[PDB]
């Protein structure tokens, strides 16, 4: 019934996956061995003959290090060994190695495992793909996998949770190249993609959680909370829900314009105790503050095409409508002329669950806003400019060419990004 | 004559509705077959 | 002319349909087990129009429950009167329509349609004299809208001589669950113009406005809107389910209400307006009930009747009242408001009085109007449609299902022709 397969690619994808699956287990009361003392959680967890609950997920990395930690860690019994796939040699921060050289060796094995998971589904909705833009596996292997999934799965829904690179936490000078190459190749294969800018997350951890030097553990716990908000509607049966198809219908007006901006509230430090409890009005107001965004950009300089508000916990429809009405009186929120119905609201009964010993405080109510704004084009522009700086000198290009890539592929990828930026511009113009 | 007249005049317009309604069945099968042929060819593309 | 076969399609269709069955079961003195426990022979006189009599004292709704999604069906079974329905009459898919008319009409809907027709055929072949069909659905969704209109066309093919009646709920931005509602509605209106004999235009814009403005409900729920729908559905079906002289069957109603084939979209009205909780109320006399016929505030379609002209009107008064007073009051309204009735259709207002009032009220009035003002509802849909279609926004959801742009252009053009047709008769004179 309505199953969703989660695929975690490369270090970023695998590590975010660890955070997501840890949180899902806490939310559904599943122990680290798969035992548990609703029924919608079955969309994400299959059940064995021994009453054990197994994530409907595949973890893939071209190097074994990251996944080796999962298979030695607290949740080693949660996953069956066959769903944790590792190669020997990584993609060395090279899209060409991930997509071609190294990727081509493990691709058939990964698809065979996904096929086995799909065979356990009676109503497979589609896939959720988690990866970084910057790493060779996250970029190269993901686009290879996305292409192969379109072949094997016809027109089955594919949603992404993409880690947009940040210099504060960047590991490669070539991340802009890998980001543009993966975006070009994956664009025609993805139905909806939620970008997570590592700088936005880094700044929220510093500002809201008082973490001087945020680590991936800090970043992922916060990311996991937003992913859980987006997936709660699939894993629980509330008063107001949204399936794989309804997300796309409400937020995606054109095939290529499939990048919603996520904004989460409240993000409160596990200290204080006075900084709560926030009302529905207060958390809703926080969604329109650029400081709570998952991607750095300015919506006041862009136009909205769709706004989805996903509430969780002690929330009443009357409270929500009152909050939306006051926000509507703040003239500053502009929508495109071809869009009337702006607000789609969902309420899920369960208050946000936090990881014990985590940085986040327990709150009675939280909200995740998914908005399709033309302001997200600013994130593409920043990436495209960094690409152009290096590409004008062909700096580092030899690494890709050496792996069998052609320079024409770089021009093609960049032209496609120029067309994407042009699409966001065309969409914001009035008729 | 002026009664089987009605009987026959009745039928042309029923047969007619059934045509106007076989035509509505046509389209459906065409737009559902076209809803596969295209997906069939996107992968015909994708593989090669 | 005896039996009516009822069909409920989609979330809205099933929600409104379930409320219709609990309201009419209560009026006919039928409990959730199917047993008659009333104390009036009028309750059973025409019970066969909506209920089949099963072995013994039990009555079963001649209702078919349809959805492409299973959840709504479970909610119906769990409900107050959920147990009254025929188990074999629940026909549901597993793969929903995702608020996409194309999925409901061409893909998923087409796959389930035969399973539904098999159940409708079973009910129809059991009938001594089938009047026709009654469908409850929304026009803004995918199942109710797309599959509902597909069912109408498939049923019309097998039963071309039976009356096709619908209770079609119009979408509104005020109570919207999807951005594509103008597309789904326009595509459905195109189907209804061609395939139904009579359609009750139940507007969510009007229901929301009544709840918010009149009932002073700050945040209206579907439960609040559905209380007005069920009161209207009970009122408009009074003539079909109780002994009476006027509009006693679906065909006589159509013959009295439809002067031109395409102009079969009715504007329903109801007085007094009440909220679910309001079990007060102390009010409503015959002159008071009659005055609300021209009252835009009492219309279930968001149109001002004074912005058009009535081609035909059916007015149903319920409760213990003077038939003499009703006749005087009704004549007064036609004489005073001469300008809002077409002069070329003589004695175009027909009145009926039923002794049995609906639940909670001692006195009520239901209006069924065939008004040229209904063009305001169609104009609203066309302008919302064009705002989106001009930019081909969300079109990929439909073309992705195998649909062509031409179908969109055709549906829009047909709906605009309907508006133009209403305007033509609004301006027509008895220059004869
Ligand atoms: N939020 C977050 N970002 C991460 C994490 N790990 C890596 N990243 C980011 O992802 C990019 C680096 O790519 P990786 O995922 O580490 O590399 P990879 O996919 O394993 O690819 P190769 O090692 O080259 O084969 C940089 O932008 C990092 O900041 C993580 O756990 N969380
Ligand atoms: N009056 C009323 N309208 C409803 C109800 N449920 C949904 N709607 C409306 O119906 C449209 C959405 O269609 P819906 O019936 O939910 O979709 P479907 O299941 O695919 O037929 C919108 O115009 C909603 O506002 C309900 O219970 N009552
Ligand atoms: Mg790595």
């Amino acid at each position: 019934m309505r199953e969703c397969i989660s695929i975690h690619v490369g270090q970023a994808g695998v590590q975010i996956g660890n955070a997501c699956w840890e949180l899902y287990c806490l939310e559904h009361g599943i122990q680290p061995d798969g035992q548990m003392p609703d029924d919608s959680f079955n969309t994400f967890f299959s059940e064995t003959g021994a009453g054990k609950h197994v994530p409907r997920a595949v973890f893939v990395d071209l190097e074994p290090t990251v996944i080796d930690e999962v298979r030695t860690g607290t949740y080693r019994q949660l996953f069956h060994p066959e769903q944790l796939i590792t190669g020997k040699e990584d993609a060395a921060n090279n899209y060409a190695r991930g997509h071609y050289t190294i990727g081509k060796e493990i691709i058939d094995l990964v698809l065979d495992r996904i096929r086995k998971l799909a065979d356990q589904c009676t109503g497979l909705q589609g896939f959720l793909v988690f990866h970084s833009f910057g790493g060779g596996t996250g970029s190269g292997f993901t686009s290879l996998l996305m292409e192969r999934l379109s072949v094997d799965y016809g027109k089955k829904s594919k949603l992404e949770f993409s880690i947009y690179p940040a210099p504060q936490v960047s590991t490669a000078v070539v991340e802009p190249y890998n980001s543009i190459l993966t975006t070009h190749t994956t664009l025609e294969h993805s139905d909806c993609a939620f970008m997570v800018d590592n700088e936005a997350i880094y700044d929220i951890c510093r500002r809201n959680l008082d973490i001087e030097r945020p680590t991936y553990t800090n970043l992922n716990r916060l990311i996991s909370q937003i992913v859980s908000s987006i997936t709660a509607s699939l894993r629980f049966d509330g008063a107001l829900n949204v399936d794989l198809t309804e997300f796309q219908t409400n937020l995606v007006p054109y095939p290529r314009i499939h990048f919603p901006l996520a904004t989460y509230a409240p993000v409160i430090s596990a200290e204080k105790a006075y900084h709560e409890q926030l009302s529905v009005a207060e958390i809703t107001n926080a969604c329109f503050e650029p400081a709570n965004q998952m991607v750095k950009c300015d919506p006041r300089h862009g136009k909205y095409m769709a706004c989805c508000l996903l509430y969780r916990g002690d929330v009443v429809p009357k409270d929500v409508n009152a909050a939306i009405a006051t926000i509507k009186t703040k003239r500053s929120i502009q929508f495109v002329d071809w869009c009337p119905t702006g607000f789609k609201v969902g309420i899920n009964y369960q208050p946000p669950t936090v990881v014990p010993g985590g940085d986040l405080a327990k709150v009675q109510r939280a909200v995740c806003m998914l908005s399709n704004t033309t302001a997200i084009a600013e994130a593409w522009a920043r990436l495209d400019h960094k690409f152009d700086l290096m590409y004008a000198k062909r700096a580092f290009v030899h690494w890709y060419v050496g792996e069998g890539m052609e320079e024409g592929e770089f021009s093609e990828a960049r032209e496609d990004m120029a067309a994407l930026e042009k699409d966001y511009e065309e969409v914001g113009v009035d008729s | 004559k002026k009664l089987e007249a009605a009987e026959e005049r009745r039928k042309y317009q029923e047969a007619e509705l059934l045509k106007h309604l076989a035509e509505k069945r046509e389209h459906e099968r065409e737009v559902i077959q076209r809803a596969i042929e295209e997906n069939n060819n996107w992968i015909k593309m994708a593989k090669e | 002319m005896r039996e009516i076969v009822h069909i409920q399609a989609g979330q809205c269709g099933n929600q409104i349909g379930a409320k219709f069955w609990e309201v009419i079961s209560d009026e006919h003195g039928i409990d959730p087990t199917g047993s008659y426990h009333g104390d009036s022979d009028l309750q059973l006189e025409r019970i066969n129009v909506y209920y089949n009599e099963a072995t013994g004292n039990k009555y079963v709704p001649r209702a078919i429950l349809v959805d492409l999604e299973p959840g709504t069906m479970d909610s119906v079974r769990s409900g107050p009167f959920g147990q009254i329905f025929r188990p074999d009459n629940f026909v549901f898919g597993q793969s929903g329509a995702g608020n996409n008319w194309a999925k409901g009409h061409y893909t998923e809907g087409a796959e389930l349609v035969d399973s539904v027709l098999d159940v409708v055929r079973k009910e129809s072949e059991s009938c001594d004299c089938l009047q026709g069909f009654q469908l409850t659905h929304s026009l803004g969704g995918g199942t109710g809208s797309g599959m509902g209109t597909l069912l109408i066309s498939k049923i019309r093919e097998e039963y071309p001589d039976r009356i096709m009646n619908t209770f079609s709920v119009m979408p509104s931005p005020k109570v919207s669950d999807t951005v594509v509602e103008p597309y789904n509605a326009t595509l459905s209106v195109h189907q209804l113009v061609e395939n139904t004999d009579e359609t009750y235009s139940i507007d969510n814009e009007a229901l929301y406005d009544i709840c918010f403005r009149t009932l002073k409900l700050t945040t209206p729920t579907y439960g609040d809107l559905n209380h007005l729908v069920s009161a209207t559905m009970s009122g408009v079906t009074t003539c079909l389910r109780f002994p009476g002289q006027l509009n006693a069957d679906l065909r006589k109603l159509a013959v009295n209400m439809v002067p031109f084939p395409r102009l079969h979209f009715f504007m329903p009205g109801f007085a007094p307006l009440t909220s679910r909780g309001s079990q007060q109320y102390r009010a409503l006399t015959v002159p008071e009930l009659t005055q609300q016929m021209f009252d835009s505030k009492n219309m279930m379609a968001a149109c001002d009747p004074r912005h058009g002209r009535y081609l035909t009107v059916a007015a149903i008064f319920r409760g213990r009242m003077s038939m003499k007073e009703v006749d005087e009051q009704m004549l007064n309204v036609q004489n005073k408001n001469s300008s809002y009735f077409v002069e070329w259709i003589p004695n175009n207002v027909k009145t009926a009085v039923c002794d049995i009032p609906p639940r909670g009220l001692k006195m009520s009035a239901t209006f069924i109007g065939n008004s040229t003002a209904i063009q305001e509802l169609f104009k609203r849909i066309s302008e919302q449609f064009t705002a989106m279609f001009r930019r081909k926004a969300f079109l990929h959801w439909y073309t992705g299902e195998g649909m062509d742009e031409m179908e969109f252009t055709e549906a829009e053009s047909n709906m605009n022709d309907l508006v133009s047709e209403y305007q033509q008769y609004q301006d027509a004179t008895a220059d004869e």
